[PDB]
């Protein structure tokens, strides 16, 4: 528990303490991504407290020394399963927020790959499929994210949806959002145009860039989307994960691309697949050569102690025996100081 | 007391169940009234007489001490090495235990010997399983932890241990099946 709730000042010192995030700060920064799990912790303790942990700080440091100048840097969270990869990149992305970035968050790559029941073709390349759904519920996410910038951003470009209807070089790019959202056929399209707006706008320095994806290793693998015919589908055929992975190039400048693997939701994987090349594969691990892999481990004692010592303040732990050093024992054993298990087997005790 | 068939090898004669019993009663009586030596040399002819075993501590190359035991549970077979000092580290296979037994029931097995003696991350594992199920593995990992923990506990932990069923190798396994009958006791519905 810090009285430091500043993403920026926190640091080593703070390592191992708690990092709190107002509820304006919640709705805003993320309305998606966020674990469930953790939202539910979020609604049943009506806060928000985030660990502060080494590679949060670790990203954090690379973030603050980053050079603009240079090609956006490719930062890739890996670990065993459970250990906080994406809590981690959602504090970075608080952080960013609170400089002030773009932040084009992708809440799980994963969801965009499977379990699809509108997928239709593409208009602009007839080649390509749609995910209308998925892309409108991201277009939303992403407004209610970027709002402020929104409006304040234009457009370069004049960007055809229909035969009559279009928008005109200098729109803000709230338009192009409000028609990917209130359209839905036009989601994708919507989806594409934004990132490659942003993508080009942010070498022009009218921003800094933080393209936050979680399960990034989704883009380069297999999908579990059939074709009519029952035709196996692969990630490039789908216009979004073709859009995002080339937003995954450091051929731009200005901004971070920040990303988060995640077995879990991963498809066609091993459980105990947690290496970077063992969740990319061949092709994902080149896309993201050069990067940056950065290691996210179970707790140290430190940190176990410290988030025990905030579920029994907030009364959540309710077994009698909880407080008592052997249940503390008994709950490391259990879980191994894994952050995920942990959580789970304090829920129900 | 010896059998009656003991008496009867003694006797070269056959006793009947009524004949023996009444031997030993009166020989038994003969016991409670004070037998003197004189006494007792005759009486014992017809007396017949009637703890876990620690294993070896060895030493690694490195001069750690550790204990080695093995254990079989249904068809599960572990074999466990625990070293004398450790942070409670366990590596199952190679691979970290609660990645290697993902459900809780299992990992519990795993702790309940180290929790038993109150030696949780005193003792770091290693061991090597191979066949059954995951909870037959979990049953086989968790007998061979509480033999070797044995040896770095004291004796009363050990029988503690023992008498807390630890250190005994689960007799049950799979019965076979019987022809003529679906399963090993269950029997082709009746048509009367
Ligand atoms: N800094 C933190 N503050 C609070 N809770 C945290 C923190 N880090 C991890 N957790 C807890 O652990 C979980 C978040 O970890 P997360 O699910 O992101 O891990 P992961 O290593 O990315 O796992 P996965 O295999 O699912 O990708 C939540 O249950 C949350 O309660
Ligand atoms: N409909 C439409 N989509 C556009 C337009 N400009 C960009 N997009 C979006 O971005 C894609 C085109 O990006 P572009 O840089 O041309 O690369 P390409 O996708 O490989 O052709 C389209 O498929 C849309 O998703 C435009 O003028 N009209
Ligand atoms: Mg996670």
């Amino acid at each position: 528990r810090t009285n430091e709730n500043d993403p920026a000042k926190h640091g080593d010192q703070h390592e191992g303490q708690h990092y709190n995030i107002s509820p304006q700060d919640l709705e805003t920064v993320f309305p998606h991504g966020l674990p469930p799990r953790f939202v539910m912790q979020v609604k049943t303790f009506s806060e928000a407290c985030l660990m502060v942990r080494k590679p949060a700080l670790e990203l954090l440091h690379y973030l603050k020394n980053t050079s603009f100048a240079y090609p956006a840097i490719r930062y890739l969270l890996y670990g065993e399963k459970g250990t906080g990869k994406t809590l981690s990149l959602c504090h970075v992305i608080h952080f960013c927020a609170k400089q002030d970035w773009l932040i084009l968050h992708i809440p799980d790559a994963h969801l965009w790959v499977k379990n699809c029941r509108d997928l239709l073709q593409s208009s602009y390349n007839k080649q390509r499929f749609d995910q209308p759904l998925e892309a409108s519920t991201w277009l939303k996410n992403f407004k209610t994210t970027n709002e402020r910038f929104l409006n304040q951003i234009k457009v370069q470009e004049k960007y055809v949806w229909n035969k009559r209807e279009s928008t005109e070089k200098g729109s803000p790019l709230g338009e192009v959002v409000e028609q990917g959202i209130t359209r839905v056929r036009n989601a994708t399209d919507a989806v594409g145009i934004v990132l490659k707006e942003l993508k080009r706008q942010s070498s022009l320095g009218m921003f800094h860039l933080l393209v936050a994806v979680d399960g990034i290793n989704a883009l380069w693998g297999r999908t579990t989307l059939k074709r009519e015919d029952k035709s196996p589908i692969a990630p490039e055929e789908l216009a979004l994960v073709h859009n995002l992975r080339k937003m995954m190039k450091n051929d731009w400048h200005g901004g971070a691309i920040v990303s988060a693997l995640s077995q879990t939701g991963s498809l066609f994987k091993p459980r105990k697949a947690y290496l970077p090349q063992e969740l990319l594969g061949k092709e994902g691990f080149d896309a993201l050569d050069p990067f940056i892999p950065i290691l996210v481990s179970n707790y140290n004692p430190k940190e176990f102690e410290s988030c025990i010592q905030y579920y029994l303040e907030n009364n959540w732990l309710q077994h009698e025996k909880a407080p008592t050093e052997e249940g503390k024992k008994e709950l490391l054993f259990l879980s191994n100081a894994n952050p995920s298990l942990l959580e789970r087997h304090c829920a129900y005790l | 007391w010896l059998i009656k068939e003991e008496l009867e090898e003694m006797l070269v004669e056959k006793l009947s169940d009524l004949d023996y019993m009444q031997f030993i009663r009166l020989l038994e009586k003969l016991l409670t009234s004070q037998c003197g030596a004189a006494e007792e040399e005759f009486v014992q002819r017809f007396r017949r007489s009637v703890k876990q075993l620690i294993e070896p501590v060895q030493y690694d190359e490195q001069g750690m001490a550790f204990s080695k035991s093995e254990g079989k549970r249904k068809t599960a077979k572990a074999e466990a090495i625990v070293y004398k000092h450790g942070s409670g580290r366990i590596k199952v296979n190679g691979i970290d235990y609660q990645l290697y037994f993902p459900i809780t029931q299992d990992r519990e097995q795993l702790m309940f010997p180290f929790h038993f003696v109150d030696r949780l991350g005193k003792h770091d594992v290693t061991c090597t399983v191979s066949g059954g199920g995951r909870s037959a593995q979990a049953g086989a990992i968790r007998l061979a932890m509480a033999k070797a923990l044995c040896s770095f506990v004291t004796e009363d932990e050990v029988e503690w241990m023992r008498q807390a069923g630890l250190l005994t190798t689960d007799p049950r396994v799979r019965e076979r099946k019987k022809p003529g009958q679906e399963g090993a006791r269950r029997k082709f519905t009746w048509k009367k």
